[PDB]
């Protein structure tokens, strides 16, 4: 088991949010348990848009293979860190653009994000907050490349709408090791993601608890 | 990569000619296979043609289906006769580069098939 | 590198083989200076090949337990020492001989057991294929290497101590050369069960009994060719033996390439005529190995060239069929259970076959020199009528493929169905 | 909980079917139900929605008032109306719905 506690921050059409969170990750099981909050009084964007990218921001709890073990990047550049920049461009309700640093500090996790707000307009998915609590599962593709000496991922992101509308949004992620030690990227593989969602009803304010199990493939 | 075609709903007992070939290229050494996976059920197995010349046929479905490879026209033609509901899944035709026994390294997207 | 390992492994393996059939050029000093009969000379194949396939097992767990590389090393260094103090025995002390035979069997076990998983291991691409070629290769190349050898060595020294002398100080240097050119490489339920799966294979187990008796013959013939040959010599007027193993290695090795090479020839035409092609070209390739050697005891006593190109052909035609058996062998058995069908094979081989054959060739002999008369062409007479022997176990062995032949298609097509689920 | 779906058969061009999901272990109508449809070799789409309220269906552009799904909860099973048959509808449909983690149905394969 390794704790974890993440704090980040965005900036959406001049509405600025900051949302820090703890929870804790076993990676023989392949589980994680997240607790989120955001100090500010209101969060303008609905809040799977954000919960997506803070779930798929961390993946060195994911399992995985026996096989895949020495595959696996995050794991491998987990002592150094590493800085993560996320492409996500919502189908007709505008771009999110963030840029995230993990790291190990100390004897805990630490996961700093930073993410910009583009092409809003009212009326849409986004501004009625009309995305319902609700969330699905999805698969990410991993792929090397050696000139950029990192690892890219790109998916497609299916958000649930109140009326029954579904948004696909294309997610593209790519990495940066910020150690110097070997790399270790896997040529291709495919990581599956289950989220769960939760509200303790103990307190009033809103507590997002969230549960992922990712195995990779 | 292996391109599939031929295959559309029809009446019980009905013939359908599959057509198998490889954009890669001639598939006259390469074994050649059929495959079936039922939409509520685990995959099953329909055919199997090898290099030396043998045409294998499930248990189930013996009697009934008929592979032959042509290396004039370099394609694989899969003959159905007494066609049952049972064969409602969806077929894949896969080739491999070895004779022997294993899993094959191609595969198709292949096409739906349906009975009554 | 890599090549350079796989160099290394082959001259390893042909040392190997080398110092495992060095006994048979030197078995008539070996019974002469011991004081010992046919028995006491089947005693030492016997003892060294039952250790072979009792310990072969161990050897594959312990590759999985332990590096391989470790355990090749050890078992080159184990058996080397083991053969150059077995060359120093005292004439009195017989059993002392065999116990290092069995040693030596063990650490030959352990090299057949680890070095493919190595040369596996080294390469994923078709040079694979082309270096597990040069292994099979050199392994012929390693028996007659060892009969040459042996021969040369006893012509030479003068006493047979110094042919199990020169080869350890060949092995254990190349062993030197394992760790330095070889980089390191990088359930009993389901073992049951995948056994109790194969008996029920007809094909299979047919196979399995083929090679076997095609073991018992080849260990049977390969032991006591040279000592025949002298016999034979010594019965006629006229006599020589160091030429004769000379020959007998020379043809062996030119058998075992040529051989070799024609089957895989044969069976290649054959298939594309018609379907169960490896089983019918196996059974008429032994099937004619059975009647030159029976031709052979025939043709010694007229001549000894005759002898030779019967020896010739029956190796050509015995050693042609191993690559054909193994091909319809990992036919019939369906991936998942490939490794424990190979292995159960190789025991069944080695223990219906190959072990206690040379002892049962010997003690026929003894008993029917003791029954008759003591003298050279008594003991010649005797020695060809155990042999004599060896062309019923070909013959069956030619049945057993025909009867394979006859479930080949049925249990392939099954174990096509097998892996397709 | 399970989904099933049922009522898939090829159609003649013109033609119109009806598809029927049904779901055991949780009730239909107190969660939103989901349609998607995918080709041979062709990423997932979604194809239908109808809100949890009911008060409401969303469609796609190509398809826009011709599903025309319905909703019984105390049948408890949602059914679909082919109405109008285009190539598009050669595809595979699925019946999904989520409740805690998410549930994906059997579905069935129609071709026209
Ligand atoms: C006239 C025949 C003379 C026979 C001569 C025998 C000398 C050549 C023997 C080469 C070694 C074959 O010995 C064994 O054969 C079996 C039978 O499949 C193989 O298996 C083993 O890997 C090999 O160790």
């Amino acid at each position: 088991v390794v704790p974890i506690l993440v704090e980040l921050d965005g900036d959406v059409n001049g509405h600025k949010f900051s949302v820090r969170g703890e929870g804790e990750g076993d990676a023989t099981n392949g589980k994680l348990t997240l607790k989120f909050i955001c100090t500010t009084g209101k969060l303008p964007v609905p809040w799977p848009t954000l919960v997506t990218t803070l779930t798929y921001g961390v993946q060195c709890f994911s399992r995985y293979p026996d096989h895949m073990k020495r595959h696996d990047f995050f794991k491998s550049a987990m002592p150094e860190g590493y800085v993560q920049e996320r492409t996500i461009s919502f189908k007709d309700d505008g771009t999110y653009k963030t840029r995230a640093e993990v790291k190990f500090e100390g004897d805990t996790l630490v996961n700093r994000i930073e993410l910009k707000g583009i092409d809003f307009k009212e009326d849409g998915n986004i501004l009625g907050h009309k995305l319902e609590y609700n969330f699905n599962s999805h698969n990410v593709y991993i792929t090397a490349d050696k000139q950029k000496n990192g690892i890219k991922a790109n998916f497609k992101i299916r958000h649930n709408v109140e009326d029954g509308s579904v948004q696909l949004a294309d997610h593209y992620q790519q990495n940066t090791p910020i150690g110097d030690g070997p790399v270790l990227l896997p040529d291709n593989h495919y990581l599956s993601t289950q989220s769960v969602l939760s509200k303790d009803p103990n307190e009033k304010r809103d507590h997002m608890v969230l549960l992922e199990f990712v195995t990779a493939a | 990569q292996l391109v599939e075609n031929g295959g559309g709903c029809v009446k019980a007992g009905g013939s359908l000619r599959l057509s198998c070939a490889a954009s890669q290229g001639t598939l006259s050494n390469l074994v050649t296979g059929w495959f079936r996976r039922a939409p509520g059920k685990e995959r099953e197995f329909v055919a199997n043609i090898g290099r030396d010349g043998l045409t294998v046929y499930s248990n189930s479905v013996k009697g009934r289906f008929t592979i032959s490879r042509d290396r004039a026209k370099n394609t694989v033609y899969l003959q159905m006769d007494s066609l049952k509901p049972e064969d409602t899944a969806v077929y894949y035709c896969a080739g491999r580069l070895s004779r022997f026994p294993g899993e094959y390294d191609y595969w198709s997207k292949g096409t739906p098939v349906m009975v009554s | 590198g890599r090549g350079a390992a796989a160099a290394i492994l082959s001259l390893g393996n042909v040392l190997n083989y080398l110092d495992r059939y060095t006994v048979a050029g030197v078995l008539l000093d070996i019974q002469q200076h011991f004081g010992v009969k046919d028995r006491g000379a089947g005693l030492l194949q016997s003892v060294f090949i039952c250790s072979f396939m009792v310990a072969a097992p161990i050897f594959g767990y312990l590759g999985d337990r332990f590096n391989r590389k470790v355990i090749l090393s050890c078992g080159i260094f184990f058996w080397s020492a083991v053969t150059f103090s077995s060359s120093f025995i005292p004439q009195q002390y017989f059993w002392l001989l065999v116990l290092s035979r069995g040693l030596v069997g063990i650490g030959e076990a352990s090299y057949s057991t680890i070095a493919p998983t190595i040369i596996g291991d080294l390469f994923t691409k078709n040079t694979r294929t082309l270096m597990l070629s040069v292994f099979y290769f050199a392994i012929p190349l390693g028996s007659g290497l060892g009969y040459i050898t042996g021969s040369s060595v006893k012509q030479a020294a003068g006493d047979w101590h110094w042919a199990l002398r020169v080869s350890p100080v060949l092995g254990m240097i190349t062993g030197t050369l394992i760790l330095i050119l070889v980089p390191a490489t990088k359930a009993r339920t389901s073992w049951l069960r995948d056994m109790k799966a194969l008996i029920r294979n007809r094909s299979y187990v047919f196979s399995s009994l083929a090679t076997s008796a095609v073991s018992f013959a080849t260990g049977a013939l390969g032991m006591w060719i040279p000592l025949y040959l002298h016999r034979a010599q010594v019965v006629q007027k006229t006599a020589e033996g160091a030429k004769d193993s000379l020959i007998f290695g020379a043809i062996t090795c030119f058998t075992g390439f040529l051989g070799v090479v024609t089957g895989a020839g044969a069976t290649r035409w054959c298939r594309l005529k018609t379907q169960r092609a490896d089983p019918l070209v196996c059974a008429v390739g032994m099937l004619g190995s059975a009647i030159f050697i029976c031709l052979i005891f025939v043709a010694a006593k007229s001549s000894i060239v005759g002898a030779y190109i019967c020896i010739f052909v029956g190796e050509t035609l015995l050693f042609s069929n191993w690559a054909i058996t193994a091909d319809i062998l990992m036919y019939v058995v369906i991936p998942t259970r490939r490794a424990t069908a190979v292995a159960l094979q190789s025991f069944t081989s080695h223990l219906l076959g190959d072990a206690g054959s040379p002892y049962l060739i010997g003690f026929i002999s003894d008993l029917i020199r003791q029954s008759t008369k003591d003298s050279p062409l008594w003991e010649f007479l005797s020695l060809g009528y155990a042999l004599m022997l060896c062309p019923f176990v070909v013959v069956l062995g030619g049945m057993f493929f025909l009867a394979t032949a006859l479930f080949f298609v049925s249990d392939r097509a099954r174990a096509e169905q097998q892996v397709n689920q | 909980v399970q989904l099933v779906e049922n009522g898939g058969a090829c159609v003649k061009p013109g033609g119109s079917l009806r598809l029927s999901c049904a779901a055991s272990g949780f009730p239909v109508n107190r969660y939103s139900m989901r349609w998607y449809r995918q080709a041979p070799g062709k990423e997932r789409e979604w194809v239908a929605g109808m809100s949890s309220a009911g008060d409401r269906s969303s469609y796609e552009d190509s398809v826009k008032g011709r599903f025309t799904i319905s909703r019984d909860d105390a049948r408890n099973t949602v059914y679909l109306q082919m109405n109008s048959l285009k190539p598009e509808d050669t595809a595979v449909y699925y019946c999904n719905v989520n409740v805690g983690f998410e549930y994906w149905g059997q579905g069935t394969q129609v071709m026209v």
